[PDB]
Order: C-alpha cells, then sequence, then structure tokens
C-alpha cells in the first residue's frame, strides 16, 4: 500500500529538490536521506505511476518492515 | 549476568592484554537502550522511530539485551542507542537508513543490526555500502529462518556483501536450529540462551541471531581498541580468516569467531 522510498537520479541532493518531484504529484515527503540519493514518501497509486514515469526518478520501492531477530 | 559467549569467542584474551574496547564507538541500531541499567553505559544516541522519540527507553527489550552483550565483550566501548525499531520490534527500511546515516555522520566505528527482512531495499543497500565505504565495520544477524533445503535463508541487510552476516551457535558450538544458512553466512557466534541486560534493571536469557551479532560487534570493538589504525576491511578479514572452523560452511560460514587469533 502506501509507504515508499523514492530513489533519485543525480542533481537532487537538496531535500527541497526531491520534495518538489514528490509533492507536485501529490505525494507526501516523510524523510530526505543525507547520503543515499532517495527519500521516503507516502504515495497513492497515481503518484507511484507518475513517479515511475518521471525522468528524475531512479526507482520506487516499498518501505518495507525489518524486525528484531530474537527467537 | 554475562553470556558464556564472552569466553567462547576468547574475548578475555584481549582483556588480559589490556584491551577492553576503550574509545571505540559502537552504534546499536535496535529498539533503544534502556536508561534503567546501573552498569550499562550509553554514550549517546538518537531515535528514528516517529512515534517513539526517546532512544533511551526500550519498550521491546531487544536493544537493551544486544547492548549488554556488546559491553560484556568490550566493557570499555562507547555505546550509542540508535532507535530504529519500535516497541513491537519492527521498523521501516527508511528508519533504519536514517540510523545508518546518523552513525556515519557521527563517526561511529561499528554498526550492529540485529534485525532482518526477507527482501531487500535498494536504498538500504546504498546505506550499508556507504557506511562500509566510509570505513565503518557493519555487522548484522544472519536471520532466524532456519533451513530451506539448499536455498539461502539469510535475511537482509546481512545478505548484502558489504555486511558481515552472523549465525548463531550454542555453548557446544552446534548451530542453532533457527540460524539462517547460505553462502552469504560469514561467521558464527553464541546466540542460544544468552544472558544479558533487560529493561527495568532486569537480567535474562534470549536466543536468536540478534544475540550472536553483538558478540561480533564487540569483537570488532576489542580489535579496534588494540589496533586503532586497522581499517574495517582489515578487521573483517581478521575475524573471518582466523575463525575456528565448525562444520559445513553453508551452515557455519568460516566458523566461530576467535578474537585472540584475530587481534594478532
Ligand atoms: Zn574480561
Ligand atoms: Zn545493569
Ligand atoms: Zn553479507
Ligand atoms: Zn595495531
Ligand atoms: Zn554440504
Amino acid at each position: 500500500e502506501k509507504k515508499y522510498i523514492v530513489g533519485f537520479k543525480q542533481g537532487f541532493k537538496s531535500c527541497a529538490k526531491k520534495e518538489d518531484v514528490i509533492s507536485e504529484k501529490g505525494g507526501k515527503l516523510q524523510k530526505c536521506f543525507k547520503y543515499v540519493d532517495a527519500a521516503s514518501a507516502t504515495l497513492n497509486e497515481k503518484a507511484v505511476e507518475e513517479l515511475k514515469k518521471d525522468p528524475s526518478v531512479a526507482y520506487v520501492e516499498e518501505d518495507k518492515l525489518y524486525r528484531a531477530l530474537s527467537a | 549476568c554475562v553470556s558464556y559467549g564472552v569466553a567462547q569467542i576468547k574475548a578475555p584474551a584481549l582483556h588480559s592484554q589490556g584491551y577492553t574496547g576503550s574509545n571505540v564507538k559502537v552504534a546499536v541500531l535496535a529498539s533503544g537502550i534502556d536508561s534503567s541499567h546501573p552498569d550499562l553505559n550509553v554514550a549517546g544516541g538518537a531515535s528514528f522511530v516517529p512515534s517513539e522519540t526517546n532512544p533511551f527507553q526500550d519498550n521491546n527489550s531487544h536493544g537493551t539485551h544486544v547492548a549488554g552483550t556488546v559491553l560484556a565483550v568490550a566493557p570499555s566501548a562507547s555505546l550509542y542507542a540508535v532507535k530504529v525499531l519500535g516497541a513491537d520490534g519492527s521498523g521501516q527500511a527508511s528508519w533504519i537508513i536514517n540510523g545508518i546515516e546518523w552513525a556515519i555522520a557521527n563517526n561511529m566505528d561499528v554498526i550492529n543490526m540485529s534485525l532482518g527482512s526477507p527482501s531487500g531495499s535498494a536504498a538500504l543497500k546504498a546505506a550499508v555500502d556507504k557506511a562500509v565505504a566510509s570505513g565503518v565495520v557493519v555487522v548484522a544477524a544472519a536471520g532466524n529462518s532456519g533451513t530451506s533445503g539448499s536455498s539461502s535463508t539469510v535475511s537482509y541487510p546481512a545478505k548484502y556483501p558489504s555486511v558481515i552476516a552472523v549465525g548463531a551457535v550454542d555453548s557446544s558450538n552446534q548451530r542453532a536450529p533457527f540460524s539462517s544458512v547460505g553462502p552469504e553466512l560469514d561467521v558464527m557466534a553464541p546466540g542460544v540462551s544468552i544472558c544479558s541486560t533487560l529493561p527495568g534493571g532486569k537480567y535474562g536469557a534470549l536466543s536468536g541471531t540478534a544475540m550472536a551479532s553483538p558478540h561480533v560487534a564487540g569483537a570488532a570493538a576489542l580489535i579496534l581498541s588494540k589496533h586503532p589504525n586497522w581499517t574495517n576491511t582489515q578487521v573483517r578479514s581478521s575475524l573471518e580468516n582466523t575463525a575456528t572452523k565448525l562444520g559445513d560452511s553453508f551452515y557455519y560460514g568460516k566458523g566461530l569467531i576467535n578474537v585472540e587469533a584475530a587481534a594478532q
């Protein structure tokens, strides 16, 4: 469903720049990474589609869950 | 209450020489590290769990237990509570990325990730690769997914080449039945009934590859405290190359870490 990470191509180091690509399609920025060229966002299906078609965007992947490995 | 695990990896060999992890910064990326603990020293930390702002409150118990095991191996290490999992023990890939990036920015020496997922993330791979490129020793639990015939069951981020993947043995050096397997497995450490610190000033036993990983993170801290100029590459190589062979490498990797041999 709704939680994603959006990977960017070069030249989008600034959070304002990443956020513009996301917010203009109506997505909501959750966090811009510092070293990784990506940002977390909440996105509806249309936003995901438009992002996958945006030349700025390297990938859109689910922001999946990782868990403590105690048994 | 201290894991039998400390002696099993030969950590007291380093302590006997006068090295206990002094000045080494270890980031514990977990559910926080509880402030309730009299002995547990925590140098600092930060939370990346939106609904849980205090990295010094551990509402799960995992992070405090892992932290205690690091210090049991390396009593003088500086621990940082990097809260990337919430009370239920889960966290989003992006929270974990935020913790790794915090560790890089704050010049941590060692990252411990006693966490896993069956699937990877390109952004998480980028994060761990960047941490290793910047010189950080990155250690993860291999996973608790047992066997699946001939298939790898190693979880991410342990499955990424840049990350040391740590399986679990018991006090007899037998692989724990839950311990994940595969060619990505690097080394083993004690992970069955490990006694360590729990929230509320408690002590108690837990099992899992989450318990094995901190023995290797602490081992890395011991080695760096003796050899502050060795690179992460050199630390990793030392631990892998000098491990005690324990059986078939699909199940045991290079075998059990031996910090005595590694810190030559
Ligand atoms: Zn000792
Ligand atoms: Zn205590
Ligand atoms: Zn690996
Ligand atoms: Zn040296
Ligand atoms: Zn075999």
